[PDB]
């Protein structure tokens, strides 16, 4: 038979990576460009139809527009390898390369997403500067969910209010905001920590200076 | 599973021209992709024509301007025209099909004789 090879049928990628999932097609001699057909879907999305050496864009799910290319050079060496730029969760999910080069034979690829919480926004501000009382709050977005553990510079667990919502900037993604009240005094060191729930991102906040510039 | 069904075929002089019809019957589709091949007789299997889904149309060198496919649709049928036949057109011509709808599987015609007289 000719038979679609596939030398992974899973792939673990990272949130906003670009990845290359490959289909392995037999080509002896120069290649037929003309005879060889390539289709990759994910699901019921078409995502490249190559026919008579070119592709048709007018078929393409927009959701895949602009970040999906066919490698034609790799095409040259029996590889039909799929390339996806700023791949999200909705890119999670079996994809089909599905060739027809002297026969025609499919596989199916599991890629699954991963969305961890590596960035990290902070805010430092003073509620009473008599009491020293100041609001640390973290934030960060992923998948799945995620508790904040506050840690003093000693690396003491303290007491803080997580906030978890849906996303408004993405889609599946949790927005997790964690703040900390603590009486503090300037250059003092906290962590948080988010640990996904079923990795450890730290950020460090460094209490500033008082402001100068505040009303009554 | 789809089944094609060729005809036309037969005995024309060179300069003389034939529509080739090819029925298909089954789990067809407008997005298939479909085909003409011809093989002579201890020659190899070559590929003459190609329609898309999209209607664009790819033909070997050696029959370009003079053969036309097309494909209708409504009628599941596909076509090719064969005009200022030459002697070498001489070959048994099978309809091709890429299935994608049950799954992705190509079919094969049991082909139809063109005998091309000098
Ligand atoms: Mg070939």
């Amino acid at each position: 038979m000719f038979t679609v090879t596939v030398p992974k049928d899973l792939y673990v990628v990272e949130y906003g990576s670009n990845m290359t999932i490959e289909c392995k097609f037999p080509v002896e001699k120069q290649l037929d460009l003309a005879a060889l057909i390539v289709y990759w879907e994910m699901e019921d999305k078409n995502i490249i139809q190559f026919v008579h050496g070119e592709e048709d864009l007018k078929v393409q799910h927009s959701s895949y527009r602009q970040r999906a290319r066919l490698l034609k050079d790799q095409l040259s060496l029996g590889n039909a390898a799929l390339q996806i730029t700023d791949v999200k969760l909705q890119d999670a999910g079996v994809y089909r390369c599905m060739i027809s080069y002297g026969g025609a034979d499919y596989k199916r690829i599991t890629v699954k997403v991963n969305a961890p919480y590596n960035k990290i926004n902070q805010r430092i501000l003073v509620v009473d500067p008599v009491t020293s009382e100041h609001e640390l709050t973290c934030q960060a977005e992923g998948y799945p969910k995620a508790e904040v553990i506050w840690t003093s510079s000693d690396h003491q667990v303290l007491s803080g209010k997580t906030t978890t919502t849906n996303s408004k900037r993405e889609e599946k993604l949790f927005n997790v905001t964690s703040t900390l009240r603590i009486n503090t005094t300037t250059n003092e060191i906290f962590y948080c920590t988010f640990r996904r729930l079923d990795e450890n991102h730290t950020a460090e906040l460094v209490i500033p200076e008082l402001p100068l510039a505040h009303p009554p | 599973e789809v089944q094609l069904v060729e005809s036309g075929g037969g005995l024309v002089q060179a300069g003389g021209s034939l529509r080739l019809s090819c029925a298909a019957s089954g789990s067809i589709s407008s997005r298939d992709v479909m085909r003409w091949y011809r093989q002579a007789p201890g020659k190899q299997r070559e590929l003459v024509a190609s329609i898309s889904s999209g209607g664009g149309t790819y033909y070997v060198d050696s029959v370009k301007g003079r053969f036309t496919i097309s494909r209708d649709n409504a009628e599941n049928t596909l076509y090719l025209q064969m005009n200022s036949l030459k002697p070498e057109d001489t070959a048994v011509y099978y309809c091709w099909d890429l299935g994608h709808r049950p799954y992705f599987k190509d079919y094969w015609g049991q082909g139809t004789q063109v005998t091309v007289s000098s």
